[PDB]
């Protein structure tokens, strides 16, 4: 269940709780503490979800939906079949996200490298902490949070969409949607460059960094280099993610209205509100 | 407490962005041209860090 | 076709969705394929191939021709790791870490591991050492940033080891690779640029401790320096975060010390 | 004796018995337990 | 099927052994959670009609 | 060197620890119920997303 | 608290590199650009030189003749005004012809017309981008990954503009040419296509647009963690395996069972980012052509709670 | 068709039986499903029905 | 039976400990919530209306 | 049960004794908030 | 046969502290369904 | 004498013997608290 | 005809074999499922209007 | 005509009955479902009409 270089690497130390209490190894995977924590509260979360099935009284997986307590109940707690179970599996959600990224965290210092792994997933926590526990904890409901169902969770992202309108005015929004197609298109371009210089015309040799650079100089007349290519990559993610997590925190919060009624204090500004002509006035 | 040359130009310029970002929505008629302006003094000064 | 179903529900758009299933399950098969080029087949903590494979088997082998007449490299293949690794299993069990026989910065485990790699120069797209130091560099020079030559080097004990004397650089990528930092015996060691942080009057290396700068693997040629030599001095300062933890005065250090 | 998990026949051979011990033990507790149900509640 | 006991030459006994408990513990789940979502064999639901607990 | 103290001082230990992410994971919860209210959500606030 | 190797802590500035030269022609390469110290904090900081063909002429004509077409247009609606031009910027928009015109190019100048010219120009300006990318491989004898990645997007570019409006039999489905326009052309995409949300393509599109940020953050992050053991160098990794090679592997195998190599991880990279738009491609061809409204199509498949 | 035996010359037994016992599982996880998903053949409603579980 | 100890001549003590105490406190935590979500056997609310707590 | 103390062989005694530290806080929070949950057992609530 | 190192009496033993533990664990739960079953049967 | 950590017989016995006497301390408490709160508010 | 058995000198059997198991079981597949889709040819519902398993 | 087969002189004959197998599936599956699709030529339903099945 070892790699050919695996060996060299499995030596103790590096955990942040319980020494060698956890420090083990099951297959592949490495146990540790919050690895331990990670299997309950994964475990638990799953088994609720499927709880919840029977609650609701459905078995077809896409109509499986544990939804938030209703917004009577606000902020409090809920009964299990109405709400209640989807505290807990939030909860477990939190737990089992949480240690997964303090597990990267122990496998990191095992190994040595950066904790860059675990602090980009840190960003994505936070951004699944923004929906289901600071915006709603703001408008004071867990029902302003998105139902734990593969489709339900959908009519969320509709319903809380065009309850400002149309969404894409959402400032915010603009900036997160340009990095993930930015992150996308330089994912494409990364991936294909490398498998270019590496598995080039037949009979042609392995290309080196050099011709990555050449290519896309050719191309783009520019070329940011292998180290930040990966740099662009980690803050294309992470300004997404920011900039996601952004756009809902203040929705609802600090903007009531339709996201295109605000876009007009830009054609309100002193010395053009009043010029004739154009698509406003 | 042991902060670098980058690390206090930011906070300064975070600071004259707030400062200049009010002078200029209060002298002119809109946020926007104090947003503008101390946005742009404050990429300059943040830009050009001294060593 | 709106509406057109072929049998119950089943229609176009059914067709579709169900055909990319059957693509994207063969796509995922062949993705994790490909992975299985390097480190496979799998072994026991012994050295002995284990009864378990995996669900995917191992792909048909392809060949890497290397650039500048390197020669070829075809994957998957017999894997060695060539060098006598200093670990003592700690249980019969597997699944269990192998505490280091020794020194294990020295013995090069763990973090502080290495690999034999070719022990060679990198080359450009040209033949040239694409590492080259700076004075040796035709041209380059410190462009923007503190210039960290001259600057004296603090460990982890917060104690002054030397000072860089010699930036290496990255000649197509134009960036700094590593810092050549002069001890207090006249030998210069290899600092990579990713494990020191150039403050402003000083080169704070947070993973290795005074005493510990002496021990970095040094280079057979002050001109160059071998993916060998790179491996040995980047897995040494790396292995230095947990093998001198003990040696370090943060506070954070001592909250997770042992 | 293809040995891929490098146990002996006659390992194989204990191995195989104990296992099997424990899945009658598991198939009894089973059967009784179906019994239990099919007598309170049949579903035939 | 005497010779079953070669499936230990070819399967190790650690790995079957985790895969049988977590599929024995997944498999007896799936069949409990099946009968209490029936409103028949949800013995939760049964004992409370039987003895009215609803009132 | 006493025994009795050395496993209460492991477990308060650990108690501490979780005592301490607990309370800090309340005051980020308390934190934006505080500025909730503060902002005018009440007097204007969004319809039910999901069907409850 | 230390150095993560986000941006380069020191920059060092040789003469500029040139490039290659294993077909290309050097003719049509240009020379350096500048040297730009704020690029070189985070890459690298030389611009160029850029290759200019046949290829790279015609796709600047017309791209150059589709932006100037844009402009001249937004000059029109703003009245020649710079002060209009520069209020309604976002709210101009070059809207396709009316549905009445259907296919035909029969639409007035102002009413569709200029439309049909601008998307003639932008279609020979990426198809001939596209084969500059093709080309700009086979110059140097690397792989067409560019090229068939590049293939990707192009079709749910030519299925949005193109290839769905001749399906629909009307010019009036293609994407205006303004900021909030196709915007406002994608909301009115999913409100008449009833929820495209339950569209099972545009799903699958998100979870790959989801994927490609996860991959890539996950990969970046990963490259920078390893790249105090000249990690980011992947090539020679997939040469010859180094350590940073050996711990990248050895940290996704600890953390999710299963790992990838330095050669193979680009492959998910590719594929994750291709998926992208390939289903997204098809996810809009079937949206009006096969279904009418994806909430009744999903109730119909049981994704919806009725029926 | 004595000579199959001859496929374990070809076919892996370690990858096979792994894959058979998956594809086993899931097809009799299947089939199973199927039948509880209609009115008929899901003996579970049969006896509620047949017992009269349902009042 | 009597042979089932050598159940531990395969599984390591350490290992399947911890995977028996997360298994059984899994387990607990399973059911008690089962129970307190139907009506019946949610003892919290058994009490609240024989008591008439409401 | 008179041999239970050589657990303490098996499993290292000061980690395990943070864990349970752990274990025990976080158990008496969830049985706490459970009770809170509920419209009755809320003592913060009848009181008031 | 070894895997994890232990002899024969240390299973052995290992097995009797274990089902030792098995029983007392299994003990409570049975007066624990009897307490339940009585209060409140499910049967 | 498996000595996974190290520790002899003895000082297992006498680490024990500590935990179990807080352990009957830590569910003698609760036992009173139970009884306390059962006495305030039964749920049974 | 007679020289159809020169395809493994082209087609290497593993890859053949296990694209074959997996075509011939998603073609099995795929054709009961059309006709369990059909109201006629549905086996399981014609049976259950043969006897009168549901009125 | 009779010098065809140097076309496998310039064709790979793997990929070549690689692709030829994928496409003449894929056209299999695509017109035997065509013709489900038309109330005529759909077997399923003819028969259905002819043995009067529903
Ligand atoms: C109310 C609005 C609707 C909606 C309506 C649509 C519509 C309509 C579409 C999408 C599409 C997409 N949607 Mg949706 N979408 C909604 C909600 C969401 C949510 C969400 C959390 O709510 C998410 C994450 C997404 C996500 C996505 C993407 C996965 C996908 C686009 C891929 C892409 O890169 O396109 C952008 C990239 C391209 C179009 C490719 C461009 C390629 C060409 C070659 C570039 C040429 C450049 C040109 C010449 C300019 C050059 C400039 C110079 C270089 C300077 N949608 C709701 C339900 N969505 C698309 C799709 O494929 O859906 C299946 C689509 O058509
Ligand atoms: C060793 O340290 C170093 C770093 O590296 C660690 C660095 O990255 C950098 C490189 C960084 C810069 C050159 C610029 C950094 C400065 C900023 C972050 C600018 C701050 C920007 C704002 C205040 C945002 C608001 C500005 C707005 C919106 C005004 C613009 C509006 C319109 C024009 C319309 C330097 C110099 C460096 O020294
Ligand atoms: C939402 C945010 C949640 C954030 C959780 C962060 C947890 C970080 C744990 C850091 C532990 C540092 C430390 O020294 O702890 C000592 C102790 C453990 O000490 P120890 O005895 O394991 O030793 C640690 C040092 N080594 C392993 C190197 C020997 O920490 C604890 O008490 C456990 C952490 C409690 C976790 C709370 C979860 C709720
Ligand atoms: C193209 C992008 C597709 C994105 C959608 C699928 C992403 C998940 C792919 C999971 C995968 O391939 O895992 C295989 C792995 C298999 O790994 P494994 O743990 O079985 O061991 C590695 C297996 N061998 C040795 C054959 C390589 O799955 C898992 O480990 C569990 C993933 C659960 C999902
Ligand atoms: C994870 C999936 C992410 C990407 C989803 C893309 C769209 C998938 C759905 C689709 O196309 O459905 C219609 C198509 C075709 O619809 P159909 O009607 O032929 O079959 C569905 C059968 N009924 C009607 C009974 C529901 O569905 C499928 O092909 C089945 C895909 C099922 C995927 C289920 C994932 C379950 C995950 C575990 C449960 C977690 C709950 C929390
Ligand atoms: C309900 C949930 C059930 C989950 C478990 C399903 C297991 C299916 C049967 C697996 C089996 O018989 O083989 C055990 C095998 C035992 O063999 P193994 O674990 O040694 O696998 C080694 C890999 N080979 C042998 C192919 C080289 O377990 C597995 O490999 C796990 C397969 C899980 C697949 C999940 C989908
Ligand atoms: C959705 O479909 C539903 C659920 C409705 C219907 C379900 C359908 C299906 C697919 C059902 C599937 C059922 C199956 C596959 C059941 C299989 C059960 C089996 C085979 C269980 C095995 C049990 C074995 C046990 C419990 C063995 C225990 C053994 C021990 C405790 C002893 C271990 C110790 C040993 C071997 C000592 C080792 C020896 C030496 C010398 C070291
Ligand atoms: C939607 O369509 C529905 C579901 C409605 C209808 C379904 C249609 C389809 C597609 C049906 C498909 C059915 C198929 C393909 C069934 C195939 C079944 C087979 C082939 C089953 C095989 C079973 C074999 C078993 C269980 C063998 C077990 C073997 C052992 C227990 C012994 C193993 C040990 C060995 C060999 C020891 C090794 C020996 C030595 C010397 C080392
Ligand atoms: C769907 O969900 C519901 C709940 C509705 C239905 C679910 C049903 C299912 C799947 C139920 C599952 C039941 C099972 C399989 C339960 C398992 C029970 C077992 C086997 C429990 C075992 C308990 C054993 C215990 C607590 C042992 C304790 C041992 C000790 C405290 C002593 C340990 C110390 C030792 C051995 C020291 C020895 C050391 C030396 C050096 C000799
Ligand atoms: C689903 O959740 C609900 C709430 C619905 C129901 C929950 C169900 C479940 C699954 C509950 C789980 C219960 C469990 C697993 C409880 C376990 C309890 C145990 C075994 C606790 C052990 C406690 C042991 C302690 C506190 C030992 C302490 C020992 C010492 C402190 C050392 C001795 C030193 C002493 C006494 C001196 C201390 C010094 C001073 C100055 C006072
Ligand atoms: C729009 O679409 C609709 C449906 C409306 C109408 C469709 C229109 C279209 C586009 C139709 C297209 C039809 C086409 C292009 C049909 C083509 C058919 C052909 C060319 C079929 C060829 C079949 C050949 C076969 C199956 C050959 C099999 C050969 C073997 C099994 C033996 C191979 C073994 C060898 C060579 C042994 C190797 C020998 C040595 C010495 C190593
Ligand atoms: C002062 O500024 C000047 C005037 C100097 C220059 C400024 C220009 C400006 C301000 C340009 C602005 C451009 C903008 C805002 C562009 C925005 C473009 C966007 C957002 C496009 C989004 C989607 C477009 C798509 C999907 C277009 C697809 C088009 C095709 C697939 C081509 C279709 C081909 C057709 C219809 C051929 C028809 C013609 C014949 C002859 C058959
Ligand atoms: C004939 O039977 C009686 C006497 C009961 C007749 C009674 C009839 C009536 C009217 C009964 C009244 C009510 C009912 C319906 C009672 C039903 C009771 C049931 C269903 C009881 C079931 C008990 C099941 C138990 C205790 C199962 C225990 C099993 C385990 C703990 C699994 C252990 C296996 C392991 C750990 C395997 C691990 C192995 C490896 C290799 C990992
Ligand atoms: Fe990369």
């Amino acid at each position: 269940a070892l790699l050919s270089f695996e060996r060299k690497y499995r030596v103790p130390g590096g955990t942040l709780v319980g020494g060698n209490l956890f420090d083990f190894w099951v297959g592949p995977f490495y146990v540790g503490f919050f690895g331990v924590a990670t299997f309950f509260f994964a475990a638990l979360g799953i088994i609720l979800i499927a709880w919840s099935a029977v609650l609701q009284g459905t078995w077809n997986p896409q109509l499986i939906s544990v939804y938030p307590p209703a917004l009577e109940y606000g902020l409090g707690g809920a009964p299990l079949a109405k709400g209640g179970l989807w505290q807990i599996i939030t909860i477990c959600a939190t737990g089992a996200f949480v240690s997964w990224a303090l597990r990267e965290v122990e496998i990191c210092r095992k190994l040595g490298i950066g904790y860059h792994i675990p602090f980009a997933f840190a960003f994505a926590i936070l951004a699944y902490l923004t929906l289901v526990l600071f915006r709603p904890v703001m408008m004071g409901a867990w029902g302003y949070a998105f139902p734990y169902g593969i489709w339900t969770h959908l009519d969320w992202v509709s319903n809380t969409g065009y309850t400002y309108g149309n969404f894409h005015y959402n400032p915010a929004h603009m900036i997160a949607i340009s990095f993930f197609f930015t992150n996308a298109l330089a994912l494409a371009l990364h991936g294909a460059l490398v498998l270019s210089a590496a598995n080039p015309e037949k009979g042609k040799e392995m290309r080196t960094p050099d011709h990555e650079d050449t290519f896309f100089r050719d191309l783009v007349g520019y070329s940011i280099g292998t180290l930040g290519i990966h740099r662009l990559g980690l803050l294309l993610s992470l300004s997404a993610v920011f900039f996601s997590a952004l756009c809902m925190i203040i929705t609802g919060t600090i903007w009531f209205d339709q996201w295109v009624d605000w876009w007009q204090w830009w054609v309100k500004l002193p010395w053009w509100a009043n010029i004739p002509g154009g698509i406003n006035g | 407490p042991e902060v670098s040359e980058f690390a206090f130009r930011l906070m300064m310029a975070a600071v004259i962005f707030v400062g200049v970002g009010i002078m200029f929505a209060f002298a002119g008629g809109h946020w926007f041209v104090g947003l503008v302006v101390g946005g742009l003094v404050a990429a300059f000064f943040a830009a050009t860090p001294n060593s | 076709m709106v509406g057109v179903t072929a049998f119950g529900n089943f229609d176009l758009a059914s067709l579709a969705i169900y055909s990319f299933w059957i693509f994207l399950a063969g796509l995922i098969y062949y993705l994790q394929t490909e992975n299985m080029r390097e480190g496979y087949p799998l072994e026991n903590e012994d050295g002995t191939p284990a009864a378990n494979q995996g669900p995917f088997p191992l792909p048909k082998p392809k060949t890497f021709i290397l650039p500048h007449g390197r020669g070829t490299l075809t994957v998957p293949g017999p894997e060695s790791e060539d060098r006598p690794i200093a670990l003592a299993r700690t249980a019969v069990s597997e699944g269990f870490p192998h505490a280091p026989t020794g020194d294990p910065m020295k013995d090069g485990v763990g973090p502080a591991s290495w690999v034999a790699r070719r022990d060679l120069p990198e080359l450009d797209g040209h033949g040239h050492n694409k590492i080259k130091p700076m004075k040796a560099a035709a041209g380059f020079h410190v462009s923007a940033g503190k210039n960290p030559i001259g600057l004296p080097v603090r460990g982890c004990d917060l104690e002054i080891a030397g000072k860089v004397v010699d930036i290496w650089v990255d000649i197509p990528e134009q960036m700094a690779r590593f810092l050549e930092v002069e001890l207090k015996d006249g030998s210069t060691r290899l600092l990579p640029m990713q494990m020191v942080k150039v403050q402003s009057n000083r080169v704070h290396v947070n993973a290795l401790s005074s005493d510990l700068f002496a021990g970095i693997p040094t280079i057979k040629s002050p001109t160059e320096v071998t993916l060998l030599e790179e491996d040995k001095i980047c897995g040494y300062v790396a292995g230095g975060l947990m093998y001198a933890a003990p040696k370090r005065k943060s506070v954070v250090a001592a909250m997770l010390a042992e | 004796d293809l040995g891929y998990t490098g146990l002996t026949d006659e390992q194989a051979q204990e191995l195989h018995s104990v296992y099997m011990s424990g899945l009658w033990l598991f198939s009894a507790v089973a059967i009784v337990a179906h019994l239990a149900v099919y007598i309170w509640r049949p579903w035939f | 099927m005497s010779k079953f006991y070669k499936i230990w030459m070819i399967f190790d006994p650690r790995r079957v052994f985790v895969a049988q408990g977590v599929f024995l513990f997944l498999l007896a789940v799936m069949i409990h959670l099946i009968l209490l979502s029936t409103p028949s064999y949800n013995w939760l639901e049964i004992s409370a009609a039987k003895y009215n607990r609803v009132a | 060197t006493n025994l009795r103290l050395w496993v209460a001082f492991q477990m308060m230990k650990g108690a501490g620890w979780a005592g301490g992410v607990f309370f800090g994971t309340l005051l980020l919860i308390g934190f934006f119920r505080v500025v909730g209210r503060m902002l005018p959500i009440q007097e204007n606030q969004a319809p039910a997303p999901n069907i409850t | 608290a230390e150095y993560q190797n986000i941006f380069s802590q020191v920059q060092v500035r040789g003469p500029a590199d040139l490039g290659m030269t294993e077909d290309v022609n050097l003719a049509n390469r240009s020379g350096v650009g500048p040297f730009s110290t704020l690029l070189g904090w985070f890459g690298n900081a030389q611009l160029g030189p850029i290759y200019l063909g046949s290829l790279g002429v015609l796709s600047l004509f017309s791209g150059l003749m589709w932006f100037f077409t844009i402009g001249i247009w937004f000059w029109y609606q703003a009245g020649w005004n710079p002060a209009v031009f520069l209020r309604d910027l976002f709210f101009f928009s070059l809207e396709p012809p009316a549905p009445e015109y259907g296919l035909s190019f029969a639409a007035p100048l102002k009413e569709g017309g200029l439309w049909l010219i601008a998307s003639f120009f932008m279609f020979v300006a990426v198809w001939s981008w596209w084969g500059r990318t093709y080309l700009r491989a086979q110059a140097l004898g690397m792989g067409k990954h560019t090229a068939w990645a590049f293939l990707s997007a192009i079709w749910l570019w030519m299925v949005l503009g193109f290839i769905r409006p001749i399906l629909m039999g009307s010019w009036s489905e293609a994407v205006p040419y303004g900021i909030f326009s196709h915007l406002d052309w994608t909301n009115n995409f999913s409100l008449v296509h009833g929820n495209l949300f339950y569209n099972p393509f545009h799903g699958l599109s998100i979870a790959f647009l989801y994927g490609s940020a996860l991959l890539f953050a996950m990969h970046g992050a990963t490259i920078l963690a390893v790249s105090r053991f000249g990690g980011e160098r992947e090539l020679e990794q997939i040469a010859d395996r180094g350590t940073a090679a050996e711990r990248a592997a050895l940290f996704w195998r600890w953390t999710m069972g299963f790992n990838a190599t330095m050669e193979g991880i680009h492959r998910w990279a590719i594929w994750m980012a291709v998926l992208v738009t390939l289903t997204g491609g098809i996810g809009i061809l079937l949206s009006g052509t096969v279904v009418d409204n994806w909430y009744v199509w999903g109730q119909n498949h049981g994704m919806a709670p009725l029926n």
